[PDB]
């Protein structure tokens, strides 16, 4: 055959390889449900175990800070949940995790809250693949009013440029989070995603154990 | 740089809790914490691996980052 | 391209290398390329960086089957919206390894490379210059780039065979598309020139391993310090005006012992500071240039990870290089450089008998990669360094390397002292 | 800025026994003349895992400091073994001068020493019970490590904010 | 013995990392225990100092020149005399 | 180990927890088992119109500059003979490998006079299954290829020693060669190609995955991007 009408039908391929990768995908939120049911079924009959598995982990490093753990201590609950056989709206590839605080008493309150990821690729216009999220409400810290963006007076600031460059930084800043705000952002926000869903589960059980562990090395 | 930053200031805190309750910081001098100790061990390392070298080891062991603790007036 | 009375590069090199002994080499250099202001401007002044524009030049020495020496330096020039234009020349590192010797100092194929690279007249990076981003849909036709996808890739490919006959287009190559492709610029020939250098333990190395080798002269601290002091001071008596400005400065030092090490140095005007450093008593973001992978430059991105930039002293800075053996400067490390009018005025478009000009940064980094990948542990990394490149350059280029032979005699009329002497 | 200051030491005899004293001629500067006395102290260090096996070999009291270059040298007798951990003996350790001026020490130097014997069957096969007359000592004295300290000279012209 | 004990300020790599810098091929296992305590040393040693001037000042917040000022204890080392 | 009992409620529920992971990873297992098997008919439908293209793997090789590090310039001439490249997940095959093993097929349209023409498939597999304690090493079974006449010089089957320093160099810059890679095996270090592991990985994580993304990487209208693409 011609190269001309050879050409035509490759490109039909890298097509199809990508509508493949939607499809091994959907068997994926097919197939693992009952072991993703039957893991969330025991941690919520385990009272807690996020406050205990979370700082433990080396790649925690990464991302959550010295003052912000007192918040994330009140974390009860953390769910992932996927969409597409639910919803027309969203991909197979793309994915939900939901949160629940006990909150601090006269500081931080008590709170349900579920945010959405979603993922961008070279697809027609060859745009760099990336993780993407939209920015959800969330109740800030009132010990955090010099430091949550929307309190800052002056953003030209010495000070009020490096207080919202703080606070962008935080778990908070965290939740309004895009993927899309070059240096404008949490750092490194989509692999934080990835670390409650994913990158957390193959060690979160030695490190449950670990903290359980009453012998020295 | 060297050390991952996040994990080191909660260490920060930790130990300092002990000494004052609720104490603060600047980012200023946390980071600040991080590079003299960035600096501190980078200079230990390289008195560590001439205790070993003078010990006729390639191998490092922790007999040799403590007497680099000694060597450097221990304090 | 390849005027007879202009000067190619094998007649710059051979007038260093021992007389009727020959040698080969490797030189390339990546497009020029569009860049922010290589300084931070102060917001109280009537200039503005207008455009910057960089590249990077690579060089490899080779003798008897071998490679002998490596050179990596960046090039910069700024348009100013009103005050024209200026060059800068930053080096990045240098290497020795041992397996191959001869009558020369490679201070003297460092200081002849420099002056290739400072004859170069500055129009030959801007007459068409590479985009920071580009724009391939906007007008008709459309073109083939990483901006296509593969699958709309071979889509426009079958698209262009079938409705044009042919996959080459001629009309992209007319204005109304490179008035947006391409960057293109002009100023004088005659320009205030700069250099600068960061003498550090890790400029020494694109020989992995060869430090290994008993037979390597290794270059630390104050002598390298002073090695390229001289190097400087050796351009400033024959290749620059003698109006000129040139600094040193050291961390933890005393501001008269650095003054103390400059009386080595022949040129007067040699002086204690930085090129760079615009204002006494002064933040560091006005006064700390913005370079690829040197310690200070990053931690300039650091001082905005901190977000502390706005703030920060020089003075404090300074003290900092001294304190951090975290950034790895090893003891008399310095901040070096010059500025002002070379002696005589630039003229050079080099040709491809002069330098390979790559048509990607991925095949730039490759060409690189074929030598300073290897493992200098034996004779046997240099052999390779270069039967490899060979090869590479003529199934992948059908070139040769470049080739030639030495004129400089053990013998002199004017000076007091032949170079090729026992210090060789 | 310190009043007193180290020109520089040299080590007389080695390597050595380790059952042979430590050698040492030390060259040192006063710019003016201080009031107390300054102290030289020399140790061995008995074990990398505890600072209670450290032994003075020797020290050294000079009151009133004589001003410009001057030089003092040492004999000092060697470590007690019965005192030093058996499996520690037959290894790398280090040898410590603190330089003190009115009880603030304002420099440190430290020097590496290894402990190996001069027999190849007993660097082959380490005896349980140690043959200390077949113990070679080697100090770096290439390599000092040189702690400088800033410190109080005089308290009627200086005031310090915090002293311990 | 409790989990307090083992928040830990630098991970089995960046402890290699700062060995690579000391100039270090080889290591023994054990140094990643023995770095975390000579650390921990370190630490409370500067932080005991810096609180002491951050008291002292008034202050809640501790601040870089209270770190740079407690830094004075450990001295500078020097591989010389001259 | 023997210092805890698992008898309360939550306990239970915690044991239960610690089995589930191996339960979930069994799972992904099944679902990276279609996955594998999903891609392998496109794999098919993919390389059906690739084998009709003029120097399409040439061209792939030319941009993929990790794997011109690899392979020494010196084999080039015998390398751009390559007509076809496979890849094929061997868990499809058989139950014996796992979804981490793979092997890859080779055609090469030879050298009149030097080089035979000549298709060529070798298997690959990696270590430390789940409870192993060995190294997770990557490792080959060594293969048969027939060397260009004029390499028997440097070529370890035709060199008459390997004990001299002559014919220790003699054997390295044989063993550095394309074909020094079909006789390595994942075990033997300094005595077989080097970085056997790593142009493995290449083929089956890069270049054969995505040889689409780099043929389109090499064309372009412009003089100064051919090829480059971030």
């Amino acid at each position: 055959n011609e190269h001309a009408k050879a050409f035509l039908g490759l490109a039909k391929c890298e097509e199809e390889v990508d509508a493949i990768e939607r499809e091994v995908e959907l068997y994926r939120l097919n197939k693992m449900k009952p072991v993703y049911e039957k893991r969330d079924a025991y941690i919520d009959e385990i009272a807690e175990f996020w406050k205990i598995v979370l700082s433990q982990h080396v790649s925690f490093a990464n991302y959550i800070r010295a003052s912000d753990f007192k918040y994330i201590d009140t974390i009860d609950k953390i769910k992932v949940e996927w969409l597409a056989l639910e919803s027309e709206m969203y991909d197979t590839r793309d994915f939900s995790i939901t949160f629940h605080f006990h909150g601090i008493e006269g500081d931080f309150k008590e709170q349900q809250v579920t945010k959405v990821f979603q993922i961008k690729k070279g697809k027609d216009d060859q745009e760099d693949g990336i993780l993407t999220s939209e920015p959800v409400p969330i109740e800030w810290p009132q010990s955090y009013d010099s430091i949550n963006p929307d309190l800052i007076k002056d953003k030209r600031s010495p000070e009020g440029k490096k207080k919202y460059r703080q606070g962008m930084k935080t778990i908070f800043g965290w939740f309004r989070w895009t993927g899309l705000k070059p240096g404008k952002e949490f750092p490194h926000g989509d692999s934080l995603a990835s670390l409650f869903s994913e990158e957390i589960y193959p060690f979160c059980v030695k490190y449950y154990a670990e903290a359980q562990r009453d012998l020295e090395d | 740089l060297l050390i991952r930053k996040l994990p080191f200031q909660r260490l920060v805190r930790e130990i300092a809790q002990d000494f004052k309750t609720d104490l603060r910081f600047q980012s200023s001098a946390v980071m600040a914490l991080q590079e003299a100790s960035e600096a501190y061990l980078v200079g230990l390392f390289e008195d560590t691996n001439l205790c070993a070298i003078h010990a006729k080891r390639v191998t490092i062991m922790p007999k040799d980052i403590q007497l680099a603790r000694r060597i450097r007036g221990e304090r | 391209g390849m005027d007879p009375n202009s000067m190619s590069l094998n007649d710059f090199l051979s007038s260093v290398l021992p007389v009727s002994e020959q040698f080969e080499y490797l030189s390339l250099q990546s497009i020029p390329l569009e860049t922010h202001a290589v300084v931070t401007p102060n917001k109280d002044d009537k200039r503005v960086p207008k455009s910057t524009i960089k590249t990077q030049h690579f060089f490899s020495l080779f003798h008897q089957g071998k490679v002998f020496f490596s050179l990596e330096v960046y090039v910069y020039v700024t348009l100013w919206d009103e005050a024209d234009a200026e060059r800068l020349i930053f080096v990045s590192k240098a290497d020795t390894n041992g397996y191959c010797n001869t009558r020369v100092s490679v201070r003297d194929i460092t200081k002849i490379i420099l002056e290739f690279i400072l004859s170069i007249d500055p129009n030959y990076y801007l007459q068409k210059v590479k985009p920071a981003i580009r724009s391939y849909k906007k007008i008709s036709p459309e073109l083939i780039s990483a901006a296509s996808t593969p699958a709309r890739t071979l889509r426009i490919l079958a698209r262009r065979l079938k409705q044009s006959g042919s996959t080459v287009l001629k009309e992209i190559e007319s204005p109304r598309f490179q008035q947006d492709l391409y960057l293109s610029f002009t100023c004088p020939r005659e320009i205030l020139t700069k250099i600068c250098l960061f003498t550090r333990p890790a400029s020494q190395y694109l020989f992995p391993d060869s430090s290994k080798n008993s037979k390597k002269h290794i270059l630390n601290g104050e002598e390298l310090m002073k090695w390229w002091g001289f190097i400087l001071d050796r351009l400033l008596i024959e290749c620059f005006q003698n109006d000129t400005q040139a600094k040193l400065r050291i961390p933890g030092e005393d501001p008269a012992r650095v003054r103390s090490y400059l009386r080595g140095m022949k040129y007067p005007l040699w002086q204690v500071g930085d090129i760079f450093t615009s204002k006494e008593n002064s933040l560091a973001v006005y006064n700390i240039p913005l370079f690829p992978d040197d310690p200070k430059a990053r931690f300039i991105h650091q001082l905005a990870e901190e977000d502390r930039l706005l703030k920060v002293s020089l003075s404090s800075f300074w003290i900092e290089l001294q304190e951090r053996q975290e950034f790895k400067l090893s003891v008399t490390s310095s901040v070096m450089g010059i500025s002002g009018y070379s002696l005589a005025t630039p003229s050079l478009f080099p040709s491809s008998a002069d330098v390979i000009v790559p048509k990607s940064r991925k095949q730039f980094r490759a060409i690189k990669k074929y030598i300073t990948g290897e493992e200098y542990d034996t004779e046997e990394g240099a052999i390779e360094a270069f039967t490899n490149i060979r090869d590479f350059l003529l199934l992948r280029m059908a070139t040769n390397l470049q080739s030639l032979t030495g004129k400089r005699e053990h013998r002199e009329r004017n000076q007091p002292v032949p170079a090729s002497n026992i210090n060789t | 800025s310190s009043i007193v200051s180290l020109l520089g030491i040299k080590v007389l005899n080695n390597p050595a026994k380790f059952t042979d004293p430590y050698e040492f001629e030390i060259t040192f500067e006063c710019l003016e003349s201080l009031k107390h006395d300054l102290e030289w102290k020399l140790t061995y260090v008995g074990s990398s895992r505890s600072l209670d096996h450290d032994q003075e070999l020797d020290s050294i009291l000079v009151g009133p400091v004589p001003v410009g270059v001057n030089k003092f040298v040492f004999s000092a007798d060697p470590p007690s073994a019965e005192l030093i951990p058996a499996s520690e003996l037959v290894s790398v350790t280090v040898i410590l001068l603190s330089c003190s001026y009115d009880g603030r020490e304002f420099v440190r130097v430290g020097y590496y020493v290894n402990n190996e014997y001069d027999e190849e069957e007993l660097r082959e096969n380490p005896p349980a019970k140690v043959q200390v007359d077949h113990i070679v000592r080697n100090i770096l004295a290439e390599k000092p490590r040189v702690t400088r300290f800033n410190i109080v000279w005089d308290n009627e012209n200086e005031g310090d904010l915090y002293p311990p | 013995k409790v989990l307090r004990d083992n928040i830990q300020g630098i991970t089995k790599p960046a402890i290699r990392r700062l060995a690579r810098r000391g100039g270090v091929k080889r290591i023994s296992g054990l140094i990643y225990e023995e770095t975390r305590g000579v650390l921990k040393v370190f630490l409370e040693n500067v932080i005991r100092d810096a609180v002491t001037y951050t008291e002292h000042a008034k202050r809640k917040t501790v601040t870089a020149m209270d770190v740079v000022y407690a830094l004075k204890r450990q001295g500078r080392t020097l591989y010389g005399f001259g």
